RNA sequence: CCCGGCGAGGGGAGUGAAAAAGAACCUGAAACCGUGUACGUACAAGCAGUGGGAGCACGCUUAGGCGUGUGACUGCGUACC
RNA sequence: GUAACGGGGCUAAACCAUGCACCGAAGCUGCGGCAGCGACGCUUAUGCGUUGUUGGGUAGGGGAGCGUUCUGUAAGCCUGCGAAGGUGUGCUGUGAGGCAUGCUGGAGGUAUCAGAAGUGCGAAUGCUGACAUAAGUAACGAUAAAGCGGGUGAAAAGCCC
């Protein structure tokens, strides 16, 4: 009978409208933003977001190679080491230890070093 | 309030009288006029009142007396943008606005 | 609680120093840059922050490849137009041993800032010791 | 509505777009695109379907009803004053409650 | 003859950037409570030696 | 009277 | 009653549940423009967001690396229809 | 404007052959969850534990929903110990949503399941009104320009002599 669409209004905008990391004028102000800001953030955040699991992946990997090519021999050699080497051997991330705890690390490195046929 | 004294309209922009009004600010109460009665133009003496009355505004509503005050706040704000109609050549669209702005100044202390 | 690496806004800085002279050229810059970055290094996660202090020296000495040495050329380019465009050989250019031939290196790293102002973190002269006019304060 | 007149702007010319018709659905004062008239809606049940399976009121308000007695006959011709009175022959007060 | 997009607010300024009026640095004059303008005399009467106008 | 309050009188009965 | 020009307009005072109800008057959103404060900002390249993420400003946990505005710096990366 | 490796640079950081190592995609794997769908166990409308498995997607097909207004519901219920509309914040679901709440508002609101559609907007050089911006910019309408003195006046180049 009647709509007055006109409470769903800001109710429905206001919503997204709701997107204020400064962004910026009215990427922030306005519905410039409309999705054409949001929206993108929001797909963004999908991917460059997934991204992270290789962006720290690689991340941790070239640490693990100063360190142990830092005691001789690099992460190509290194990783073989340790791979051939059943209930002994873990991975990265805690191969970050060469940051905190060196010497553990350092061990590793041997453990590894003599695995090696 | 920390006695106030606004305008209303007086009509003159807010650009244009938000200049002037931005000498008067921080010292003052005292400076209210001598930076005023001189510093030319026109937006610069619709303040020249509003401050004569946030004074004796202080001297009613507040006991306060004159030479102590402050001038801690001033703004202008956009008051109605007044319409009308210009001819020009052809005719098209001539907006003229004449354009207006409230004051409201405040004296007060350290 | 969750890793990565800190890196403060750096925290740790250095003081080395290598001659040169020997004509290594060019294969230097790289552990001339990758030290300028974090290879060696194996704390401090870059891309981010980071560095590494070095001093090379003379440099007017490195063989450079096989013929390199008389071909290479560099191209400034003033763009004040006037049709610009400085050729220029290595030969010719090892006439004055400043940023280049030495900053065949500035090229090997990020650009941009951090990459910016992680390259003037490394420092020329052109004759070692003698005038090594930089700061004594303990090298390596 | 007060479509009074046709086509204000020409066709082609000043831009603004395509213009025609004061009384646009589009525009600001006349045309709802469509709506309607007065209008039936009134439907059409069968018999087999009103007279078909209507009470129950004895097997699901089960227990709140199927009663019977005698239509209320003292009921004197014209008054409610106290119609209170025989509205506690089943105590079963304002209930919503009619007869028959 | 004309922009393309619209000069945001955050421009709105980077040309007011310069103006914000600058105001005085005024003196009194020997003979006035404190009011010369920056070079005519006294205004609480007119004068500077003396019979500028209508003084005493 | 202090130079303000001086503004002030010198007018105030500049109007009475 | 006070400032004002025997103006605008406004400040006190009265009314009144309320004047943040003052007559341009109910609620008073948006676009748009000011005043306050905090972080950011004057070797820096692009749809301006994303992932990191320091540091400061701030509230925190008889650590336990927290919430909030901020966001140097660095991986991607050319709105929609 | 180098400009016919993307570059810095490589005499290997090029080429042939050979071989191990490693980096590398949402692929696969691991692990916590979602849905559609055949099986096992169990209960037993069922579900649920597991389990095989499937879920890039425009034209379009099909299937569940979300909320807006009115309607009986109903003289029922919230509501001046403040409803609706605004405005902050919090929690929650796949979502459209919702619930709670501070503040402002000054009478109104409407569970539950049912029913009716003036049912949802950014685009239409779309109608309407409000506000931007170029922008304190170009412009003050005939180059027959004026200058001084007095008056009244808050103020005078522009009115009065
Ligand atoms: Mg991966
Ligand atoms: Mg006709
Ligand atoms: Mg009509
Ligand atoms: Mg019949
Ligand atoms: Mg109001
Ligand atoms: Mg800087
Ligand atoms: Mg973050
Ligand atoms: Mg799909
Ligand atoms: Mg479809
Ligand atoms: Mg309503
Ligand atoms: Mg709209
Ligand atoms: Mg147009
Ligand atoms: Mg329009
Ligand atoms: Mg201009
Ligand atoms: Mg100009
Ligand atoms: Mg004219």
């Amino acid at each position: 009978a009647r709509v007055k669409r006109g409470v769903i209004a800001r109710a429905r905008h206001k919503k997204i409208l709701k997107q204020a990391k400064g962004y910026y004028g009215a990427r922030s102000r306005v519905y410039r933003v409309a999705f054409q800001a949001v929206i993108k953030a929001g797909q963004y955040a999908y991917r460059d977001r997934r991204q992270r699991k290789r962006q720290f992946r690689q991340l941790w990997i070239a640490r693990i190679n100063a360190a142990a090519r830092q005691n001789g021999i690099s992460y190509s050699k290194f990783i073989n080491g340790l791979k051939k080497a059943s209930v002994e051997i873990d991975r990265k991330i805690l191969a970050d230890i060469a940051v905190f705890d060196k010497v553990a690390f350092t061990a590793l490195v041997e453990k590894a070093k003599a695995a090696l046929a | 309030m920390e006695t106030i004294a606004k305008h209303r309209h007086a009509r003159s922009s807010a650009q244009k009288v938000r200049l002037v009004a931005d000498l008067i600010r921080g010292k003052k109460v005292s400076q209210a006029l001598d930076i005023l009665t001189y510093t030319n133009k026109k937006a610069a003496v619709l303040v020249k009142k509003v401050l004569e009355s946030a004074i004796a505004n202080a001297e009613h509503n507040d006991g306060a007396d004159i030479d102590d005050l402050k001038v801690t706040k001033i703004f202008v704000d956009e008051g109605p943008s007044m319409k009308r109609i210009m001819p020009r050549a052809k005719g098209r669209a001539d907006r003229i606005l004449k354009r207006t702005s409230h004051i409201t100044v405040v004296v007060s202390d350290r | 609680m969750k890793t990565f690496t800190a890196k403060p806004e750096t925290v740790k800085r250095d003081w080395y120093v290598v001659d040169a002279t020997g004509k290594t050229l060019g294969r230097l810059a790289t552990e001339l840059a990758r030290r300028l970055r974090g290879k060696h290094k194996a704390e401090y996660t870059p891309h981010v922050d980071t560095g590494d202090y070095i001093i090379v020296l003379n440099a007017d000495k490195v063989a450079v490849t096989g013929n390199k040495r008389t071909d290479k050329v560099y191209y400034h380019h003033t763009g004040h137009i006037g049709g610009i465009k400085q050729a220029t050989f290595e030969e010719m250019i090892a006439r004055r041993p400043e940023r280049v031939i030495e900053i065949a290196v500035k090229g090997m790293l990020p650009k941009g800032p951090l990459g910016r102002a992680m390259f003037r973190k490394l420092k020329v002269y052109a004759g070692n010791e003698h005038n090594h006019a930089a700061q004594q304060p303990q090298v390596l | 509505v007060t479509g009074s007149g046709k086509k204000p702007w020409r066709q082609k010319g000043t831009g603004r777009a395509r213009s025609g018709s004061i009384k646009s659905p589009i525009w600001r004062s006349g045309g709802v695109t469509f709506a309607a008239r007065p209008q039936d809606h009134s439907q059409k049940v069968n018999k087999k379907m009103y007279r078909g399976a209507l009470k129950s009121i004895l097997s699901e308000l089960v227990r709140q009803d199927r009663l019977i007695v005698v239509e209320k006959f003292s009921v004197e011709a014209p008054k409610t004053k106290l119609l209170a009175q025989k509205l506690k022959d089943m105590a079963l007060e304002d209930v919503l409650i009619i007869t028959g | 003859a004309v922009q393309q997009n619209k000069p945001t607010r955050s421009k709105r300024g980077m040309r007011r950037s310069h103006d914000a009026l600058t105001a005085v640095t005024s003196l009194s004059v020997d003979k006035t409570s404190g009011e010369k303008h920056l070079r005519h005399h006294i205004t609480a009467d007119g004068y500077y030696r003396g019979r500028k106008v209508i003084a005493k | 009277a202090s130079p303000l309050k001086q503004q002030r009188i010198r007018q105030k009965v500049e109007k009475l």
